[PDB]
């Protein structure tokens, strides 16, 4: 939607070395603000983001201890799943599960999420009715069932309907500074002789927030989209990100090429070219 | 903030 | 068991300019599982004061991490970035290009 939180949960058996290890982190859109460890000197909910900080010590303590419990949960889980799928105790194992819920317009929920993987394969996931399951296979039943007898969709449909979206709300207003402005790129064209017959022409797009970008090349307004080479997008670690696209020319037509950027964060698109200095 | 997992899969 | 080997990219923070601080980030995604060895190398030799996001994955399921280091930029010099992985027989080992 317009906003999303999302938490991102690890947890990984890892026989002789040590009992299982659980990491939870937590994101408002594309910022992290949050981190718990389960093998970090002293397992404690931290903040990654400045706004969060702004928290008294109850929300810090309130977290850790949800934490501390779902590490023993999932350890419970982990053993489970283990004899589902008669695995020996002997190999590493990973659970994952993401969660979250999306703001929409009128500041109410428009989507819930609840996807469970194992080993990095579907597992089990929440329906988009939030009150249903999807099971990959016969022992992700076994999970639905307790699940269902349990009431969790119901538990976890409060959750995201209620404390997930009213809680989301609250952050988006702490960090309102960062987190409602779109941050657009820095751009700039690169010059790169291959040989003395082509060049590489490479479109940077830098420092932008959020993530989510277009970059493209065009010969004479023509969109050379099966030409053009693109990095996926990638974090600058100032939360902010990066991302070039690149096309090999003939020496002297470059004249010819143009860069299309495209970011939330600017008016209309922009159209740049590779200036000689 | 996140939910309280309590049951286990 | 799925087994999904890493992407690796270096570069770094802001375009470099010679001899002005910046920062040498190693963003390695797409892996799975989570269990990953990455250094950072200056000249063959290991960087020690290396730092690293917190692990996240993708819809997915691949994990993603961000190392990182301090470090000024001078052509001299040559940074790598050295990745091992279960799906890997030797750590692969991709080189710092100031253009990418």
């Amino acid at each position: 939607g317009s906003h999303s939180m999302r938490y991102f949960y690890t947890a990984m058996s890892r026989p002789g070395r040590g009992e299982p290890r659980f990491i939870a982190v937590g994101y408002v859109d594309d910022t992290q603000f949050v981190r718990f460890d389960s093998d970090a000197a002293s397992p404690r909910t931290e903040p990654r983001a400045p706004w969060i900080e702004q928290e008294g010590p109850e929300y810090w303590d309130r977290n850790t201890q949800i934490f501390k419990t779902n590490t023993q949960t999932y350890r419970e889980s982990l053993r489970n799943l283990r004899g589902y799928y008669n695995q020996s105790e002997a190999g590493s194992h990973i659970i994952q599960r993401m969660y979250g819920c999306d703001l929409g317009p009128d500041g109410r929920l428009l989507r819930g999420h609840d996807q469970s993987a194992y080993d990095g394969k579907d597992y089990i996931a929440l329906n988009e009715d939030l009150s249903s399951w999807t099971a990959a296979d016969t022992a992700a039943q076994i999970t639905q069932r307790k699940w269902e007898a349990a009431r969790v969709a119901e538990q976890l449909r409060a959750y995201l309907e209620g404390l997930c979206v009213e809680w989301l709300r609250r952050y988006l207003e702490n960090g309102k500074e960062t987190l409602q402005r779109a941050d657009p790129p820095k751009t700039h064209v690169t010059h790169h002789p291959v040989s003395d017959h082509e060049a590489t022409l490479r479109c940077w797009a830098l420092g932008f927030y959020p993530a989510e970008i277009t970059l493209t090349w065009q010969r004479d307004g023509e969109d050379q989209t099966q030409d053009t080479e693109l990095v996926e997008t990638r974090p600058a670690g100032d939360r902010t990100f990066q991302k070039w696209a690149a096309v090999v020319v003939p020496s002297g037509e470059e004249q010819r090429y143009t860069c299309h950027v495209q970011h939330e964060g600017l008016p209309k698109p922009l159209t740049l070219r590779w200036e000689p200095s | 903030l996140p939910p309280l997992d309590i049951t286990p899969y | 068991m799925i087994q999904r080997t890493p992407k690796i990219q270096v570069y770094s923070r802001h375009p470099a300019e010679n001899g002005k601080s910046n920062f040498l980030n190693c963003y390695v995604s797409g892996f799975h599982p989570s269990d990953i060895e990455v250094d950072l190398l200056k000249n063959g030799e290991r960087i020690e004061k290396v730092e690293h996001s917190d692990l996240s994955f993708s819809k997915d399921w691949s994990f993603y991490l961000l190392y990182y280091t301090e470090f000024t930029p001078t052509e001299k010099d040559e940074y790598a970035c050295r990745v091992n992985h279960v799906t890997l027989s030797q750590p692969k080992i991709v080189k710092w290009d100031r253009d990418m």
